[PDB]
């Protein structure tokens, strides 16, 4: 999208990862599987939860609102009263609909940013020790087992450990 | 040996709208627009609404014969008129500052009705009987308002009357009355006997004088005569004095008012049901925590902001792409 | 061998504003603010507006001598008053509920003017001639309104007059009239011949009895007397009864009204032309599909929302950098 | 630039490419020339068009709106009416101008994002087969002809690689 | 060797709110909400406000005996009523169109008070002394308004009076008067001596006749009679004529008015001080160039837009991360 | 961080650099020290200054605004007048607070984007002549002195290269 990650360089999503919004699918000698990223999924939940609450806060509930009557000699006053009701209605409908459209654009771009940022967090951990394929996948040069995989989706990947990579890298 | 990075997806068919694109299916979304009501007029804080039925406020407060069910009314959460509330002013005339009275009633939660000027004791020198009309008929016979008393002359004499009431209640007392306007002078004298009558009503803040407006008019409900109806709010401790040499439709029953906020009058043909709510509308009640609703502008209690919108769905998840 | 990614550019000098930066030349943009009108008052749905000229609403409806051009009028799309519309009430006095009457006319698209009480037929025992005043002079000679009839005593006799009209038009009928208040009792006698007179008017919802207030006041247009003007909307099938022993400025011509929405009263010195539009303003007509305009707050028909803005340009293309 | 592309790492625009908003240049043994990217230019046109139509949608046209008269004893009511008119006018003027400012910022950043994304789609297509100069240019190693150039501005590149 | 890119940070503890996150410590920020006032009622453009004290508008303009400090008043930047402004109408009755009068005074910056009808010169055939009452006492003795004159019969004779005033002031002239309404016909005779009296007031655009409404109302400040107060804005060159056979509370002092915009009436218990401002509220004065304030909705001068907000801080710097 | 620079791949900020918002830290044989980037700090100051001025422009000051009185038979008008004051007040409080919330989000993202762009301007200047560590740092291969450092934070680097790699 606005950040070329979602529906971009990562063409599609995963109906298979049900633990969260963003995550990994690592494939191993031990096997395959999906795993959601808590750290980044929770910050997205905290922010979106906060966005929705902020919107509701600005829109105060409406209290007792009844109509007024007017006699046949108060048409000007009756029309003034109607103009105000219709006026205030035009404005709150406008604001409500318009605020949603705008924040909907923002929210979708918020997720897009989060995927891009997660991808680039991993990419800068691995560097040489893997090659970027395309669909947001990293092909390892040095072989990462279940335990090693967990250090990548954990922010504790160890580069140096891995010039084995420099061997398979050619 | 590899690891892939990606995002969630599901069978969700919820769609939202953005500024650049429409109908964007998303994984998670919340609806902010309540569009479901109850179809029923419910209680509010346990107290039931007052149904006027085929009566309007005028009929209820003056005591139009067709409104005798309402004689019991004492407390309500809000007031309801219907599309058939046309039984009000049965003797033709103007209800002065009537809309202003309806506004006052909107902040009234209950009252005690009481006989302000008892019919059998208050008028020694005037005739209290006889004060009926075909235009207020009931049970096939001529009748009159229950809360008002049409005084006429005791055989050939209408002595100047003077009756006062002190407000000994703890609250405002709503006093109503009327002045009669015959079509001719002949009539003015068959009823009153003074061809130059006046009605004088005064308290500590009210002072008004009414002279009969004799004129030739069409008949309305069989009557060329007319009746203007008046009301005032008598403050606690204050005194109201009625003075007249003819034409006074005296007060019979008054109302001791209890103020309260959060009430009002609505128009609705919805049925009343034994149920409770915190948000009532002419169409039905609303049980929602949503910020908006498109059901009705008219509201009573604690309601979501009204809006014209048909759809107000805000996205929480991301774009949904199953790509099977 | 190279391949470069780049963006579009052009000679466009259009500038938009952002929150961070003003005057940002862009490659494409749309103007949302219509500021171009017609300088002309045009027809609306084929039907031309009604110019009142030097006359205002009061003059047009009463029949002020200076407004004889409007006697023909019957239908219009809206009503125009100018800066020189001062010919309304030629004989000094109060036009009761005048502002409300204007409001009523704002939702009237056309009417059929008719002789409600024919000047020659309706007043056998009274004097229909001789009802003119220097304050309503025309052609240099004293005259009076064309729609009202100033009745006076027929040879030192002014018998009680009674005259009713039944609305069999299928529409509301607007009935205007007046009550005259002479400066001296001497004038009262010489006009009416009864020293103590009265006018009475009564319909199904109207009822009043006017009594001449005889006093000396500053001459206005040479007249120390006053003349008060009254109106009422007579509903289908209803009857209006007039009775008087003097001081009645009788209704001569009345108007059978036709209601319609989208009409109004504006003030404009712009010329009317054989032209047509869907949006009219006091400055001129507007032909536009834009969402906004800064021409005028006052609008008739379908118009863009008015706004104080001088510029409302929304960018569509990208920042323009020719970098020659 | 919010995405550092337009007026950023691509210093200027081309007056020469007149087919669309985003595109390529390409110098070859067969010749030079410009070519606009249909895919990306179209989406921006669909999106911007939609933004403009949405703005216009929220601003409902104003119908018959005339002024009222008041007698000399109706100054309070006349002032209420005037407070209402001036009031709604302050708000709509505010909403109008303010919506445009904000959306204009979004639109310029939208394009900026569209260029940045296009450049990176190519960069990840070529990889070793080209080196990133400046001004978003790609100097080929494997020397690409007009037929191959069209595979790039196509997303169907193909990879045949040596060095370099 | 190395070179690192980075951003600024400091010891700032300023926080702002965003839609995604609250309380985000930033490096730089500006406050947009003014919440500090002066606690004082200052002058506007050098000119001091008019402090009414225990008096209200009615007491000031009529000249209630408890408002003698206000006789001197002539110019003001704005008008102040306090929580104890109850001394106004001391003789019980209605001040017709009082709220409308208040609205008029809101655009008045100054006036020249004058003796429109000199007490000792204007009424040769009427009694100008003796027009006092216990309901308007002062210094233990019965008194009366300073700007009005209570005319009474001169020894069993109350001749028809006629008094005119031509407005040669080049400004509007505010004229106040009253019509008295005794409790009994005996009181009517002892005061006026004509049983059937009338008061008549007329200008170029004013015309109204008053007749005594005699009746007994509850005593207010000891009085069972009522007095109704009236005003009118006499236009330059225009003439007002008073005519009466009793019950006229004649004008004594009137006011030539000077219009001006930016003035008004506020309710405040804050003390006036020798001080100058451009923005005044009932709480106190404001010296700010901020766009918003949450101090008070009522304003006089040039002020920041009022708003319910407690906090409006707009971020300018970036997210603050010292990471010590 | 919408652009992952601030509080992202550059974990923290420098209390030591007090000249501007964005800048460099070099570290050389001749010594360490901070240095703010005029070019990019000024543009941010121009943009933000203009943003704050633009918000204040849309919020016209409030002129004289007093209250009106009504008699006991004018409750409907008194309530109309009060509905109008409370109504407009509801809307302006909404507009003010809501405009701030939104722009605040944009402003933090604006700075973020600035840091991210400044970083990538240097990255494309150096290329081979330095390796990307973390925290937006560049470890030079060719060893650069204070005089060459100033060419980097200046946009004029110029590539005498020879790869010890
Ligand atoms: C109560 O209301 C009913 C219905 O609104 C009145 O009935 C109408 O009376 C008029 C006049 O007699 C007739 O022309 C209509 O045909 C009646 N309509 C119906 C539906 O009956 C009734 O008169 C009212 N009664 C009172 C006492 O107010
Ligand atoms: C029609 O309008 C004109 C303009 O107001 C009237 O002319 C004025 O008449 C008054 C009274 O005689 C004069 O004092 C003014 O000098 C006149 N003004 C102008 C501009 O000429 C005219 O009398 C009105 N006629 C009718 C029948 O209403
Ligand atoms: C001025 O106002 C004061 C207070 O409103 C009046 O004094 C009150 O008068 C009432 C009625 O007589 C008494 O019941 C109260 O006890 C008085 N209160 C106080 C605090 O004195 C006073 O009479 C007024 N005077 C004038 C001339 O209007």
């Amino acid at each position: 999208g606005l950040f070329g990650a979602i529906a971009g360089f990562i063409e599609g999503g995963w109906t298979g990862m049900i633990d969260g919004w963003y995550g990994y699918h690592h494939q191993n000698e031990q096997g395959s599987g999906y795993a959601a990223d808590q750290k980044s999924t929770q910050n997205a939940i905290d922010g979106i939860t906060n966005k929705v609450n902020s919107v509701i806060e600005k829109m105060n509930t409406q209290f007792t609102a009844v109509g007024k009557e007017f006699n046949n000699l108060e048409r000007r006053i009756e029309n003034l009263n109607k103009k105000v009701d219709d006026g205030f209605l035009d404005i709150w409908t406008y604001n409500a609909e318009l605020l949603v459209l705008l924040e909907n654009e923002r929210t979708l771009d918020f997720h897009d940013s989060n995927v891009r940022n997660l991808y680039e967090k991993v990419k800068s951990q691995l560097k040489n020790n893997a090659k970027e394929i395309g669909n947001g996948c990293f092909e390892f040069y040095h072989k990462c087992d279940d335990a090693c995989m967990e250090s990548v989706r954990n922010g504790t990947y160890d580069y140096p450990k891995y010039s084995e990579e420099s061997k398979l890298n050619r | 040996d590899t690891i892939c990075i990606g995002y969630h997806a599901n069978n969700s068919t919820d769609t939202v709208d953005t500024v650049l694109e429409k109908n964007v299916t998303v994984t998670h979304s919340v609806n902010l627009l309540e569009d479901s009501h109850n179809g029923k007029l419910c209680k509010l804080k346990g107290i039931a609404p007052l149904q006027l039925g085929k009566c309007n406020i005028a009929g209820w407060l003056l005591g139009n014969p067709e409104c005798d069910l309402l004689l019991t009314a004492s407390s309500w959460s809000y007031i309801v008129e219907t599309s058939n509330s046309e039984n009000g002013t049965c003797y033709p005339g103007d209800f002065i500052d009537y809309e202003e009275l309806r506004e006052q009633l909107s902040s009234v939660s209950s009252f005690e009705k009481f006989e302000i000027f008892p019919k059998t004791s208050s008028w020694p020198n005037h005739e209290t009987t006889k004060g009926v009309t075909a235009a207020c008929s009931y049970a096939g016979a001529s009748s009159f308002y229950r809360n008002l008393l049409w005084l006429t002359k005791k055989g050939s004499s209408y002595p100047k009357l003077s009756k006062s009431y002190v407000n000994n209640k703890g609250k405002e007392v709503l006093v109503l009355w009327g002045v009669h306007h015959p079509p001719t002078g002949t009539d003015q004298q068959s009823l009153y006997q003074n061809a130059d009558a006046y009605v004088s009503v005064g308290s500590s803040k009210y002072n008004r004088r009414f002279t009969p407006e004799i004129a030739a008019r069409p008949k309305v409900r069989g009557q060329a005569g007319r009746m203007n109806y008046y009301w005032t709010l008598l403050e606690p401790g204050d005194t109201i004095t009625f003075e007249a040499t003819g034409n006074l439709i005296a007060p019979w029953y008054a109302f001791a008012l209890n103020r309260g906020s959060g009430s009002g009058i609505i128009t609705s043909d919805a049925p009343v049901h034994d149920c409770n709510t915190k948000c009532q509308t002419p169409h039905g009640a609303i049980n929602s925590s949503l910020p908006f609703q498109n059901i009705h502008p008219v509201t009573i209690g604690e309601c979501p902001k009204y809006v014209r919108s048909t759809k107000l769905r805000m996205a929480t998840g991301l774009r949904n792409i199953p790509a099977r």
